[PDB]
RNA sequence: AAAACUUUCAGCAACGGAUCUCUUGGCUCUCGCAUCGAUGAAGAACGCAGCGAAAUGCGAUACGUAAUGUGAAUUG
RNA sequence: GAAGCUCAGACGAGUAGGCAGGCGUGGAGGUUUGUGACGAAGCCUUGGGCGUGAGCCUGGGUCGAACAGCCUCUAGU
RNA sequence: CUGCCGAAGGCAGAAACUCAGAUCAGUUUUAUGUGUAAAAUGAGAGUU
RNA sequence: UUUCAAUGGCCCGUCUACACGGACCAAGGAGUCUAGCAUCUAUGCGAGUGUUUGGGUGAUGAAAACCCAUCCGCGAAAUGAAAGUGAAUGCAGGUGGGAACGCCCUGGCGUGCACCAUCGACCGACCCGGAAGGGUUUGAGU
RNA sequence: AGCUAAAUAUUGGCGAGAGACCGAUAGCGAACAAGUAGAGUGAUCGAAAGAUGAAAAGAACUUUGAAAAGAGAGUUAAAUAGUACGUGAAAUUGCUGAAAGGGAAGCAUUGGAAAUCAG
């Protein structure tokens, strides 16, 4: 059994007919959607940010849009994901926030704006997402001055130190619980 | 740097000039020029492969020793044309060919980015060059500027 | 077995020759070049 | 780009004007001197030559070589076989005297044809 | 090509990647050198290993006289006094 | 050996003159580039700006004017910060190391340069990168 | 050259569709070239052949013949045009076939339908 | 200019493309060789073709 | 020691169907599409034309009828 | 044809094995103002010529529609 | 197809570099008893 | 070309003399494609290198070509059973040879690449000491 | 306990576009009246076979012959295209001409003799 590539070109120019069939379909809107910021959870990439699935319960209260409109709107959401600190929360609400200001919406029935609309909607243009949010990644730290207490921190002699309180944790864990 | 002339609709040369751009001076290679053409042009082609089953889909099996004849598997039944005849061999009429084509053989080839630039530089700065046009068998005789730049 | 030999009108055999019974063993003294290698094996 | 690199891409093998056969190949530019590949012969891969054909004789030099239509000068010979060997060899003292002989020669023989 | 093949001519006869201090000052770009290295600056330049995909930094090499901070996971027994040696500082990023 | 296993027309240029230069002078360098001209890549390794800079202001030094040469690839060197006043003479040069050189301080050559300067090798240091090195 | 994906360029499927078209297709096929005053007298350059036409031969051994049209025997692309035949070997006469492109229609069939073509085709009664 | 770059300054329509460098730069051996600072250091020249 | 016979050479004539040229075929790759049947399917049988055996088409309305388009044939 | 020219000397069995240079076949890219119904390919020949050889060119006859040299590429060679 | 090198009962060749050597020899002398050592003749010898 | 005269000439392949194949002719017919690894050669770049998993452009045929982007692969650091630790003292150490070069006045003098003999230090794993220091153990290590 | 497009597969089916593929012992078994002729109780097995010419213009008519055919003609550029039809090789056979031959024949070297070509 031998799987052969003798139709890439094939399935990549079928590709880009069907992004193009997409973006002629529902083209006053972006063929891409807003995509929250989010860092992977492991100790070789928790250094980048990349797309992640949708947004979350607590991010889409905190912008102040509902979880049942944000669909209609274009902003997917994630029931699973949790924000465990601020600063991914206000990340994301700033993401939502710069996307509902450089959001405009076609009002329905085209009788009037009612409450959450657009006045005047003649200059609809299908932009990509990127381009107004472009995702970014860690804010690479710019030079800084010399601290003079951390001149006297040595640094790995600490790690050292907390390294052999880890290890031998249990050792006093149990010195403790068996004296007391 | 050398300027080069602008010659107009009518055959005519222009005031406005253009400065002759670096990639006429790029080393004129070749050799390497042949061996990455000979890879680029490569990357059209259309598999080709006989059938997997040509020569196998006929019933085949040898008549064993001391048959006075040769022990190629023979077609069996009888009363047709093809009974008795052997099969089953790149010898044999009718058989399967010795390693028959296949259509995962490499009819692609990969080419270094920067090879292929340097060829199309080369190739850019040989097209600048008189004396090498005359050889391709351009008939540039009474060309007058070569390289040859003619307005918008 | 009984030993015959293929030739003349006991060529081009695919079965049982003719006018033979039993248990049947026919040479074409072509097999004599590489029986005599298993034997030298 | 320069003389010789025109040569080994040009004047080695790649030539309108080669006829390679058994052991042998030969030059059908107009404008060679002797229709043999050499570095003393090939003005493509070469500076300033001159050639005779049927009689008219090419000149060159390098100042305009940049310029075809105005690169190959043309001087006209319609007088006698002997005046002929006069402006060719007159034209040829002030250049390279190598091939003066083999293009006088092909006027000998040029003008024996006529 | 098979017909430069011998048979043509038989024919008829049967986590943690690590960087020294050599190459702490190359991380950083060709502006940064020129506007940092070999001049007195109140604010020192900092290098960010984990950024450039460096989990350990270790100890070949010397360094220039000029001051810089390195931000980094673990650090090496005598590099850290190679960088105060050097006038800065290795501050622990987590 | 007579000739180069490549077929890079300029290489033959440089074989061409170099064997006219052997064999018309009383030049030893030269016909040591000769033989290096046509060694191999594995026989041609490439040697760094870090190590030419040291040979040259290596102990007594005296590098004053002298031309280097190696017949190979001069690759970069960037763990060194700063890169003194050199003139390296060789077959081809990376971006990078003719970048650091030309910007600050000398000059880098071809070795048809190297013919046109010092054509018998006089106050040429003729330097080699290191060998084995086998991955 | 052709740009489109609907049409073909092999030589194989060419054949097989000249040769296998049916009658309607076999009609177009046969077409032939109008002559110069017919040409500016319908501005019609070209126009399928129909019986009863009167034609004259261009081409061939019959170069200069004219006459009318017998019949246009389709499933040999042929055409067979009065007293444009041959002499047997015993005497009977047997029609000489001449291509439909080798001839000019000097003279047309007109009737309704072929007038409603001649306004069709971007051209003049 | 703007497609292929320099040798010195990278192409603006093919990013960290500079124009390849050459192995030898006035690559014109004939005159090179005929150069007065050849004739004048080569050793006296040794005879051409001979008689036998 | 001439004929005949045998053999060799050459011309011609036979036998045979190689080679050369072709090719409505095959093979391979890619692209597009989703559509059998108890409202009787796939398949099999037997028939149908002025003169038909096979191939194709069709079913006692039988090498087919109706409808639409073409516009003057079919052909031995 | 610097991939060339030129002078001189020695040497010459050859299996296994190693190295090098060439002849021929189908198809592809470039070129030859390439050949061809005033006759392409093929075929026959007691004709002629070339090469140590693989092979190549050619005269005569037949024949009827395509074919070849040069540089690369490729292989069901 | 042709040419060159060419065995074996650890070899022949290829590449990388030593010294213009007293460096080796299917050898013979000299000395000590087929071993060893230090004149003849021949050869450019070699090392991984 | 045929033929005669004199001289010479055992029937080819296979297999260890024999034996096995061979009536004749035409056509077909047997070290191929592919995955990995290794040596060598060539090309490009060079402490970097690799576009074609993907995206964009490509209208003139668009399965080609050209362009663009983050991962990631190999390399840039090795050792230890493993936690781990994890390299120029001394011009990134010296000595001798050593290519090439220079200097004179053949030789000598410098001068020293690569590489080879040495050689000390450093990174470790092993041992002693409580990081310094001591081993003459070790790794196709700086 | 349950539903759900998309990216994914697709030696079958239906359409197409191609090809550095094969060129009638090849390419599918099948370019053709091919899963046909034919073989086997049966499951099944399973071939061979393309080319006149632009157009049949497929040889009227006469003669010999029982007829088949042949010989004259006639069509055609061609019958060295006559259906047993493009070109038409070898093995093998017949005729003619030349030559040799007492239990082999083949081949090589030198030269004569005959034939032939060439400078």
């Amino acid at each position: 059994y031998v799987k052969t590539w003798f139709n890439q070109p094939g399935r990549k120019l079928r590709r880009r007919q069907a992004r193009q069939t997409k973006a002629a379909k529902i083209a006053p809107r972006p063929v891409e959607a807003i995509r929250p910021a989010v860092k992977p959870p492991t100790i070789r990439y928790n250094m980048k940010v990349r797309a992640g699935r949708g947004f979350t319960l607590e991010e889409l209260k905190a912008a102040g849009v509902s979880r049942r409109v944000a669909s209609t709107i274009g902003i997917p959401v994630d029931h699973r994901r949790r924000n465990r600190s601020e600063e991914s929360l206000q990340r994301n609400v700033e993401r939502i926030k710069v996307y509902l200001a450089h959001l405009i919406v076609f009002p329905r029935k085209a009788g009037q704006p009612k409450k959450g609309d657009a006045t005047d909607v003649s200059g609809a243009e299908q932009t990509d997402v990127a381009a107004v949010l472009p995702i970014t990644q860690e804010a690479v730290e710019e030079a800084k001055p010399i601290t003079e207490e951390a001149k006297n921190f040595n640094a790995f002699s600490t790690l050292s130190n907390e390294r052999a309180y880890a290890r031998y944790a249990g050792a006093r864990a149990a010195f403790q619980k068996k004296r007391a | 740097r050398p300027t080069v002339s602008i010659y107009n609709k009518d055959g005519s040369v222009s005031s406005e000039t253009l400065a002759l751009p670096f990639v006429f001076k790029a080393p004129i290679r070749p050799d390497l020029v042949r061996s990455v053409h000979t890879a680029v042009a490569k990357n059209k082609r259309q598999p080709y492969a006989v059938s997997e089953k040509a020569g196998h889909q006929t019933s085949a099996e040898s008549w064993g020793t001391g048959r006075a004849l040769a022990r190629i598997p023979r077609v069996g039944g009888g009363g047709t044309h093809r009974s008795g005849q052997a099969a089953f061999g790149n010898m044999c009429r009718s058989g399967r060919m010795f390693a028959p084509t296949k259509t995962w053989r490499k009819w692609h080839v990969k080419v270094n980015q920067n090879e292929k630039r340097y060829a199309i530089a080369s190739a850019v700065a040989a097209s600048g060059v008189p004396s090498l046009l005359l050889a391709r068998g351009h008939r540039i005789e009474e060309i007058p500027e070569v390289p040859l730049v003619v307005d918008d | 077995p009984t030993l015959v030999v293929a030739k003349g009108p006991n060529k081009g055999l695919k079965s049982r020759p003719k006018g033979v019974k039993g248990k049947y063993k026919m040479v074409d003294s072509r097999m004599k070049k590489d029986l005599r290698a298993q034997k030298r094996l | 780009q320069q003389d010789e690199v025109i040569w080994q891409v040009v004047g080695h093998e790649f030539c309108s004007y080669r006829i390679k056969g058994e052991a042998q190949n030969f030059c059908r530019n107009e404008y060679n001197v002797t229709g043999l590949c050499n570095r003393q012969s090939c003005p493509l891969a070469n500076s300033r030559y001159a050639t005779v054909r049927e009689l008219y004789l090419y000149m060159k030099t390098i100042e305009r070589a940049h310029f075809p239509s105005k690169l190959w000068q043309r001087i006209k010979l319609s007088k006698n076989y002997a005046k002929a060997l006069e402006q060719i060899d007159q034209q040829l003292l002030y250049w390279p005297g190598r091939q003066i002989h083999r293009c006088k020669q092909r006027l000998t023989r040029l003008t024996q044809y006529l | 090509p098979t017909h430069v093949s011998k048979t043509r001519k038989l024919r008829g006869h049967v986590w943690r990647p690590t960087v020294n201090l050599d190459r702490l000052w190359t991380l950083l770009p060709n502006e940064a050198r020129d506007k940092y290295l070999g001049k007195n600056t109140e604010v020192a330049p900092v290098i960010n290993v984990l950024q450039s995909g460096y989990g350990k930094v270790l100890g070949k090499g010397r360094l220039p006289e000029t001051p810089v901070i390195v931000q980094t996971r673990y650090v090496s027994r005598r590099a850290e006094e190679k960088i105060k040696q050097a006038g800065g500082v290795v501050e622990l990023i987590a | 050996r007579s000739k180069p296993a490549s077929e890079n027309v300029y290489l033959k240029l440089l074989v061409k003159l170099y064997r006219f230069l052997a064999r018309r002078t009383d030049s030893r360098f030269n016909k040591a580039i000769l033989k290096r001209l046509f060694q191999s890549k594995t026989n041609r390794p490439p040697i760094s700006i870090s190590k030419i800079a040291a040979l040259t202001s290596r102990k007594s030094a005296s590098s004053q004017n002298k031309t280097t040469v190696v017949v190979g690839t001069v690759t970069d060197d960037e763990r060194m910060l700063t890169v003194p006043k050199l003139s390296i003479a060789a077959l081809r040069f990376t971006k990078s190391a003719r970048a650091r050189i030309l910007k600050a301080g000398g000059e880098v050559l071809t070795l048809d340069q190297l013919a046109l300067r010092a054509p018998t090798g006089s106050n040429t240091v003729l330097v080699r990168g290191k060998k084995h090195a086998r991955e | 050259m052709k740009f489109s994906r609907d049409v073909t360029s092999s030589r194989r499927k060419q054949r097989k569709a000249h040769f296998g078209a049916p009658s309607s297709v076999r009609r177009v096929l046969m077409s032939a070239p109008l002559s110069k005053e017919l040409r500016e007298q319908y501005k019609i350059r070209s126009l399928p052949v129909r019986r009863d036409d009167q034609i004259t031969v261009i081409r061939g051994s019959n170069k200069g013949r004219e006459g009318k049209i017998t019949s246009v025997y389709r499933k040999k692309f042929l055409l067979l045009i009065e007293r444009v035949t041959r002499e047997k070997a015993n005497g009977a006469s047997a029609p000489v076939g001449i291509d439909a492109s080798k001839v000019v229609i000097t003279k047309l069939h007109l009737d309704k339908d072929r007038k409603d073509l001649i306004v069709r085709k971007g051209g003049k009664v | 200019d703007s497609v292929f770059g320099s040798t010195t300054e990278v192409a603006q329509l093919k990013k960290n493309y500079f124009l390849p460098e050459n192995i030898i730069s006035n690559a014109d051996v004939t005159r090179l060789i005929n150069s007065d600072e050849i004739q004048s250091i080569v050793k006296a020249a040794g005879p051409s073709r001979v008689k036998r």
